[PDB]
Protein backbone atom coordinates (compact mmCIF):
# COMPACT_ATOMS: atom_id res chain seq x y z
CA UNK A 1 0.00 0.00 0.00
CA UNK A 2 0.69 3.72 -0.42
CA UNK A 3 0.40 5.46 2.80
CA UNK A 4 -0.51 9.64 3.95
CA UNK A 5 2.83 9.21 6.27
CA UNK A 6 4.68 8.11 2.89
CA UNK A 7 3.20 10.51 0.49
CA UNK A 8 3.75 13.43 2.53
CA UNK B 1 6.58 2.57 -12.15
CA UNK B 2 4.96 1.72 -9.36
CA UNK B 3 3.51 5.27 -8.21
CA UNK B 4 1.90 5.61 -11.98
CA UNK B 5 0.96 1.92 -11.81
CA UNK B 6 -0.87 2.84 -8.49
CA UNK B 7 -2.33 6.44 -9.89
CA UNK B 8 -3.58 4.86 -12.99
CA UNK B 9 -5.11 1.57 -11.31
CA UNK B 10 -6.89 4.10 -9.52
CA UNK B 11 -8.43 5.81 -11.98
CA UNK B 12 -9.22 2.91 -13.78
CA UNK B 13 -11.38 1.59 -10.95
CA UNK B 14 -13.03 4.99 -10.01
CA UNK B 15 -14.24 5.76 -13.30
CA UNK B 16 -15.54 1.98 -14.61
CA UNK B 17 -17.60 2.18 -11.67
CA UNK B 18 -21.11 1.56 -13.09
CA UNK B 19 -23.85 4.28 -13.05
CA UNK B 20 -27.08 3.09 -11.63
CA UNK B 21 -29.87 4.14 -13.58
CA UNK B 22 -33.28 3.07 -12.64
CA UNK B 23 -36.83 3.16 -14.11
CA UNK B 24 -39.18 5.06 -11.85
CA UNK B 25 -40.28 3.01 -8.49
CA UNK B 26 -37.02 1.48 -8.57
CA UNK B 27 -34.91 2.40 -5.62
CA UNK B 28 -31.25 2.35 -5.43
CA UNK B 29 -29.61 -1.13 -4.21
CA UNK B 30 -27.09 -2.18 -1.92
CA UNK B 31 -23.57 -0.75 -2.19
CA UNK B 32 -25.03 2.02 -5.24
CA UNK B 33 -22.86 4.95 -3.68
CA UNK B 34 -23.28 5.39 -0.11
CA UNK B 35 -26.33 2.77 0.39
CA UNK B 36 -24.70 -0.06 3.01
CA UNK B 37 -24.38 -3.46 2.29
CA UNK B 38 -26.96 -5.98 3.50
CA UNK B 39 -26.68 -7.72 7.04
CA UNK B 40 -24.84 -10.32 6.82
CA UNK B 41 -22.87 -9.31 3.08
CA UNK B 42 -20.29 -11.56 2.02
CA UNK B 43 -18.25 -9.74 -0.67
CA UNK B 44 -16.94 -11.74 -3.87
CA UNK B 45 -13.36 -12.81 -4.81
CA UNK B 46 -12.58 -9.42 -7.10
CA UNK B 47 -14.22 -7.18 -5.33
CA UNK B 48 -12.42 -4.01 -4.02
CA UNK B 49 -12.72 -3.44 -0.55
CA UNK B 50 -11.42 -1.19 2.27
CA UNK B 51 -9.19 -3.42 4.50
CA UNK B 52 -8.19 -2.62 8.14
CA UNK B 53 -4.35 -3.89 8.18
CA UNK B 54 -1.84 -4.15 11.12
CA UNK B 55 1.65 -4.08 9.72
CA UNK B 56 4.69 -5.75 11.08
CA UNK B 57 5.53 -2.68 13.34
CA UNK B 58 1.80 -2.26 14.52
CA UNK B 59 0.95 0.53 12.55
CA UNK B 60 -2.98 -0.14 11.20
CA UNK B 61 -4.29 1.53 8.10
CA UNK B 62 -7.08 1.11 6.20
CA UNK B 63 -6.16 -0.18 2.89
CA UNK B 64 -8.04 -0.33 -0.60
CA UNK B 65 -7.56 -4.56 -1.10
CA UNK B 66 -9.22 -7.17 -3.05
CA UNK B 67 -11.22 -10.06 -2.00
CA UNK B 68 -9.80 -13.42 -3.17
CA UNK B 69 -11.73 -15.42 -0.93
CA UNK B 70 -14.10 -15.67 2.05
CA UNK B 71 -14.08 -18.62 4.16
CA UNK B 72 -17.70 -19.83 6.01
CA UNK B 73 -15.86 -22.52 8.25
CA UNK B 74 -13.84 -19.17 9.89
CA UNK B 75 -15.55 -16.43 8.59
CA UNK B 76 -12.93 -14.72 7.82
CA UNK B 77 -11.58 -13.20 4.56
CA UNK B 78 -8.57 -13.35 2.32
CA UNK B 79 -8.10 -9.59 0.39
CA UNK B 80 -4.36 -8.90 -1.72
CA UNK B 81 -3.16 -5.01 -1.51
CA UNK B 82 -4.00 -3.72 -5.27
CA UNK B 83 -0.06 -2.88 -4.85
CA UNK B 84 2.36 -5.33 -5.59
CA UNK B 85 4.48 -4.33 -2.80
CA UNK B 86 2.23 -5.39 -0.46
CA UNK B 87 3.37 -9.22 -0.68
CA UNK B 88 1.32 -10.10 2.28
CA UNK B 89 -2.43 -11.93 1.85
CA UNK B 90 -4.30 -11.06 4.50
CA UNK B 91 -6.47 -13.14 6.62
CA UNK B 92 -9.05 -10.51 7.85
CA UNK B 93 -12.45 -10.74 10.47
CA UNK B 94 -15.45 -9.28 8.75
CA UNK B 95 -15.58 -6.20 10.75
CA UNK B 96 -12.17 -5.59 9.18
CA UNK B 97 -13.52 -5.53 5.08
CA UNK B 98 -16.01 -2.71 4.35
CA UNK B 99 -17.03 -3.56 0.55
CA UNK B 100 -16.53 -0.65 -2.08
CA UNK B 101 -19.71 0.86 -4.12
CA UNK B 102 -20.68 -0.96 -6.63
CA UNK B 103 -22.72 1.69 -8.55
CA UNK B 104 -22.13 5.71 -8.25
CA UNK B 105 -25.28 7.12 -7.60
CA UNK B 106 -26.78 9.81 -9.84
CA UNK B 107 -26.85 12.63 -8.37
CA UNK B 108 -29.67 13.96 -10.49
CA UNK B 109 -31.92 10.92 -9.83
CA UNK B 110 -30.65 9.17 -6.73
CA UNK B 111 -29.19 11.68 -3.95
CA UNK B 112 -30.34 9.84 -1.42
CA UNK B 113 -27.83 7.47 -1.96
CA UNK B 114 -24.87 9.92 -1.80
CA UNK B 115 -23.51 10.87 1.50
CA UNK B 116 -24.84 14.17 3.22
CA UNK B 117 -22.60 17.57 3.96
CA UNK B 118 -20.69 17.04 6.77
CA UNK B 119 -21.05 13.00 7.33
CA UNK B 120 -18.01 11.28 8.69
CA UNK B 121 -16.73 8.82 6.48
CA UNK B 122 -13.66 7.06 5.49
CA UNK B 123 -12.12 8.38 1.82
CA UNK B 124 -9.11 7.37 0.12
CA UNK B 125 -6.46 10.46 0.62
CA UNK B 126 -4.78 11.29 -3.08
CA UNK B 127 -1.80 9.98 -3.70
CA UNK B 128 -2.10 6.91 -1.38
CA UNK B 129 -4.29 3.80 -1.71
CA UNK B 130 -5.39 4.39 2.19
CA UNK B 131 -8.64 5.50 3.50
CA UNK B 132 -8.72 8.10 5.94
CA UNK B 133 -11.00 9.45 8.66
CA UNK B 134 -13.05 12.86 6.78
CA UNK B 135 -16.53 14.87 6.69
CA UNK B 136 -17.75 15.58 3.70
CA UNK B 137 -17.46 18.62 1.99
CA UNK B 138 -19.66 18.70 -0.82
CA UNK B 139 -21.60 15.69 -2.43
CA UNK B 140 -21.10 15.46 -6.24
CA UNK B 141 -23.41 17.25 -8.70
CA UNK B 142 -23.09 15.51 -11.76
CA UNK B 143 -22.64 11.63 -12.27
CA UNK B 144 -18.63 12.50 -12.77
CA UNK B 145 -18.16 14.83 -9.69
CA UNK B 146 -16.12 13.66 -6.88
CA UNK B 147 -17.05 14.11 -3.53
CA UNK B 148 -15.16 17.35 -1.38
CA UNK B 149 -14.11 16.09 1.72
CA UNK B 150 -12.18 17.72 4.90
CA UNK B 151 -9.88 15.10 5.86
CA UNK B 152 -8.97 15.09 9.82
CA UNK B 153 -5.47 16.47 9.65
CA UNK B 154 -3.19 17.42 12.60
CA UNK B 155 -1.19 19.12 10.55
CA UNK B 156 -4.10 22.25 9.98
CA UNK B 157 -4.48 24.54 13.32
CA UNK B 158 -8.07 23.92 13.06
CA UNK B 159 -7.53 19.81 12.37
CA UNK B 160 -9.18 19.44 8.52
CA UNK B 161 -7.61 19.87 5.67
CA UNK B 162 -8.89 21.98 2.48
CA UNK B 163 -11.39 20.06 0.30
CA UNK B 164 -9.93 17.45 -1.25
CA UNK B 165 -11.64 15.32 -4.55
CA UNK B 166 -12.36 11.68 -3.77
CA UNK B 167 -14.53 9.52 -6.33
CA UNK B 168 -17.62 7.94 -5.34
CA UNK B 169 -15.90 4.36 -5.75
CA UNK B 170 -13.58 5.67 -2.53
CA UNK B 171 -15.86 7.15 -0.18
CA UNK B 172 -17.58 4.76 2.33
CA UNK B 173 -19.09 5.16 6.09
CA UNK B 174 -17.11 5.78 9.27
CA UNK C 1 -32.62 13.55 -23.20
CA UNK C 2 -30.04 15.16 -20.28
CA UNK C 3 -30.90 11.40 -19.67
CA UNK C 4 -29.23 10.35 -23.43
CA UNK C 5 -25.93 12.89 -22.51
CA UNK C 6 -25.93 11.13 -19.05
CA UNK C 7 -25.13 7.97 -20.82
CA UNK C 8 -22.70 9.84 -23.40
CA UNK C 9 -20.57 10.76 -20.61
CA UNK C 10 -20.71 7.35 -19.03
CA UNK C 11 -19.82 6.23 -22.33
CA UNK C 12 -16.96 8.12 -22.26
CA UNK C 13 -15.88 8.06 -18.21
CA UNK C 14 -16.19 3.80 -18.85
CA UNK C 15 -14.06 3.25 -21.27
CA UNK C 16 -10.96 0.82 -20.06
CA UNK C 17 -7.50 2.61 -19.80
CA UNK C 18 -5.73 -0.14 -21.92
CA UNK C 19 -3.28 -1.43 -19.31
CA UNK C 20 -0.73 -3.52 -21.59
CA UNK C 21 2.59 -4.75 -19.87
CA UNK C 22 6.06 -2.96 -19.76
CA UNK C 23 7.37 -3.22 -23.21
CA UNK C 24 4.04 -3.86 -25.17
CA UNK C 25 3.15 -1.55 -27.89
CA UNK C 26 -0.77 -0.77 -27.60
CA UNK C 27 -3.31 -2.59 -29.66
CA UNK C 28 -5.57 -1.32 -32.77
CA UNK C 29 -8.63 0.74 -31.29
CA UNK C 30 -6.56 2.00 -28.17
CA UNK C 31 -7.11 5.65 -28.52
CA UNK C 32 -5.62 6.92 -32.18
CA UNK C 33 -3.94 3.34 -32.83
CA UNK C 34 -6.54 2.72 -35.93
CA UNK C 35 -8.51 -0.45 -36.60
CA UNK C 36 -6.62 -3.05 -38.43
CA UNK C 37 -6.95 -3.28 -42.06
CA UNK C 38 -10.08 -5.36 -42.48
CA UNK C 39 -11.89 -5.13 -39.75
CA UNK C 40 -15.31 -5.09 -39.28
CA UNK C 41 -17.12 -3.88 -36.07
CA UNK C 42 -19.26 -6.28 -33.57
CA UNK C 43 -22.86 -5.79 -32.81
CA UNK C 44 -22.81 -3.14 -29.93
CA UNK C 45 -19.98 -1.47 -30.71
CA UNK C 46 -20.22 2.17 -30.85
CA UNK C 47 -18.94 4.18 -34.11
CA UNK C 48 -19.01 7.08 -35.89
CA UNK C 49 -21.33 6.41 -38.93
CA UNK C 50 -21.90 8.89 -42.03
CA UNK C 51 -25.49 8.97 -42.59
CA UNK C 52 -26.50 11.21 -46.19
CA UNK C 53 -30.09 12.95 -45.76
CA UNK C 54 -32.70 12.74 -48.30
CA UNK C 55 -31.44 15.97 -49.56
CA UNK C 56 -27.70 14.68 -49.71
CA UNK C 57 -26.44 16.66 -47.19
CA UNK C 58 -23.40 14.89 -44.96
CA UNK C 59 -23.37 14.16 -41.41
CA UNK C 60 -21.45 11.81 -39.11
CA UNK C 61 -23.32 10.55 -35.95
CA UNK C 62 -22.90 8.91 -32.94
CA UNK C 63 -24.40 5.13 -33.37
CA UNK C 64 -24.29 1.70 -32.25
CA UNK C 65 -23.76 -1.53 -34.78
CA UNK C 66 -26.61 -3.75 -35.28
CA UNK C 67 -25.33 -5.90 -38.07
CA UNK C 68 -22.79 -6.70 -41.03
CA UNK C 69 -23.41 -8.54 -43.51
CA UNK C 70 -20.86 -10.07 -45.76
CA UNK C 71 -23.16 -10.65 -48.82
CA UNK C 72 -23.25 -7.29 -49.05
CA UNK C 73 -20.30 -5.50 -47.12
CA UNK C 74 -22.84 -3.33 -45.37
CA UNK C 75 -23.55 -2.54 -41.58
CA UNK C 76 -26.62 -1.32 -39.87
CA UNK C 77 -26.24 0.85 -37.22
CA UNK C 78 -28.37 2.50 -34.72
CA UNK C 79 -28.44 6.16 -33.90
CA UNK C 80 -27.47 6.35 -30.34
CA UNK C 81 -30.47 9.00 -29.69
CA UNK C 82 -32.84 5.50 -30.55
CA UNK C 83 -35.13 7.92 -31.09
CA UNK C 84 -38.05 7.25 -34.38
CA UNK C 85 -36.35 5.68 -37.22
CA UNK C 86 -33.20 4.94 -35.60
CA UNK C 87 -31.78 2.63 -38.36
CA UNK C 88 -29.40 3.11 -41.32
CA UNK C 89 -27.66 0.99 -43.19
CA UNK C 90 -24.25 2.00 -44.36
CA UNK C 91 -20.83 1.17 -46.45
CA UNK C 92 -17.79 0.33 -44.69
CA UNK C 93 -16.43 3.75 -45.61
CA UNK C 94 -18.71 5.59 -43.88
CA UNK C 95 -18.37 3.45 -40.53
CA UNK C 96 -15.67 4.46 -38.70
CA UNK C 97 -15.19 2.30 -35.23
CA UNK C 98 -14.45 4.38 -32.00
CA UNK C 99 -12.03 3.62 -29.67
CA UNK C 100 -12.30 0.48 -27.17
CA UNK C 101 -9.38 1.89 -24.86
CA UNK C 102 -8.43 5.26 -23.50
CA UNK C 103 -4.53 5.24 -24.19
CA UNK C 104 -3.40 6.10 -20.50
CA UNK C 105 -1.08 9.45 -21.24
CA UNK C 106 1.31 7.80 -18.63
CA UNK C 107 2.72 4.92 -20.24
CA UNK C 108 1.62 5.25 -24.00
CA UNK C 109 1.40 8.65 -25.34
CA UNK C 110 1.84 7.36 -28.93
CA UNK C 111 -1.45 6.18 -28.82
CA UNK C 112 -2.82 9.66 -28.67
CA UNK C 113 -3.64 12.11 -31.49
CA UNK C 114 -1.15 15.04 -31.05
CA UNK C 115 -1.80 18.91 -31.24
CA UNK C 116 -2.65 20.59 -34.68
CA UNK C 117 -4.18 16.94 -36.22
CA UNK C 118 -7.28 16.97 -37.64
CA UNK C 119 -9.63 14.79 -36.13
CA UNK C 120 -13.55 14.13 -36.01
CA UNK C 121 -14.53 15.21 -32.87
CA UNK C 122 -18.28 14.84 -31.06
CA UNK C 123 -19.52 18.14 -30.24
CA UNK C 124 -20.33 18.87 -26.74
CA UNK C 125 -24.02 18.57 -25.67
CA UNK C 126 -24.36 16.67 -29.20
CA UNK C 127 -24.67 13.07 -30.83
CA UNK C 128 -22.38 14.71 -33.80
CA UNK C 129 -18.93 14.30 -34.98
CA UNK C 130 -17.35 17.50 -36.45
CA UNK C 131 -13.96 18.49 -38.09
CA UNK C 132 -11.75 19.98 -35.23
CA UNK C 133 -7.86 20.05 -34.66
CA UNK C 134 -6.11 18.73 -31.69
CA UNK C 135 -4.95 21.89 -28.95
CA UNK C 136 -3.82 19.34 -26.20
CA UNK C 137 -3.75 15.84 -25.56
CA UNK C 138 -4.39 14.61 -21.79
CA UNK C 139 -1.94 13.82 -19.75
CA UNK C 140 -4.12 12.40 -16.79
CA UNK C 141 -5.90 9.06 -17.56
CA UNK C 142 -9.66 10.72 -16.72
CA UNK C 143 -8.51 13.68 -18.47
CA UNK C 144 -10.13 14.71 -21.89
CA UNK C 145 -8.95 15.66 -25.21
CA UNK C 146 -8.87 20.08 -25.98
CA UNK C 147 -9.58 20.54 -29.37
CA UNK C 148 -10.77 23.84 -31.51
CA UNK C 149 -13.43 22.77 -33.93
CA UNK C 150 -13.96 24.63 -37.24
CA UNK C 151 -16.73 26.87 -36.31
CA UNK C 152 -17.40 29.91 -39.28
CA UNK C 153 -18.92 31.61 -36.86
CA UNK C 154 -15.78 32.87 -35.42
CA UNK C 155 -13.66 35.34 -37.93
CA UNK C 156 -10.74 33.10 -37.29
CA UNK C 157 -12.63 30.08 -38.42
CA UNK C 158 -12.14 27.90 -34.61
CA UNK C 159 -13.86 27.86 -31.70
CA UNK C 160 -12.07 28.19 -28.19
CA UNK C 161 -10.55 24.85 -26.86
CA UNK C 162 -13.58 22.67 -26.04
CA UNK C 163 -13.47 19.36 -24.23
CA UNK C 164 -13.80 15.92 -25.90
CA UNK C 165 -13.76 12.48 -24.32
CA UNK C 166 -11.04 10.39 -26.25
CA UNK C 167 -14.24 7.58 -26.74
CA UNK C 168 -14.75 10.46 -28.94
CA UNK C 169 -12.56 11.81 -31.16
CA UNK C 170 -11.54 9.42 -34.31
CA UNK C 171 -9.59 10.26 -37.50
CA UNK C 172 -11.01 12.95 -39.98
CA UNK C 173 -12.53 11.11 -42.62
CA UNK C 174 -14.78 13.98 -43.96
CA UNK C 175 -13.73 16.79 -46.45
CA UNK C 176 -14.60 20.90 -45.55
CA UNK D 1 -29.14 12.78 -33.64
CA UNK D 2 -28.44 15.96 -31.78
CA UNK D 3 -27.04 18.32 -33.80
CA UNK D 4 -25.01 21.58 -33.38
Amino acid sequence: ARTKQTAR
Amino acid sequence: GRRGVLMTLLQQSAMTLPLWIGKPGDKPPPLCGAIPASGDYVARPGDKVAARVKAVDGDEQWILAEVVSYSHATNKYEVDDIDEEGKERHTLSRRRVIPLPQWKANPETDPEALFQKEQLVLALYPQTTCFYRALIHAPPQRPQDDYSVLFEDTSYADGYSPPLNVAQRYVVAC
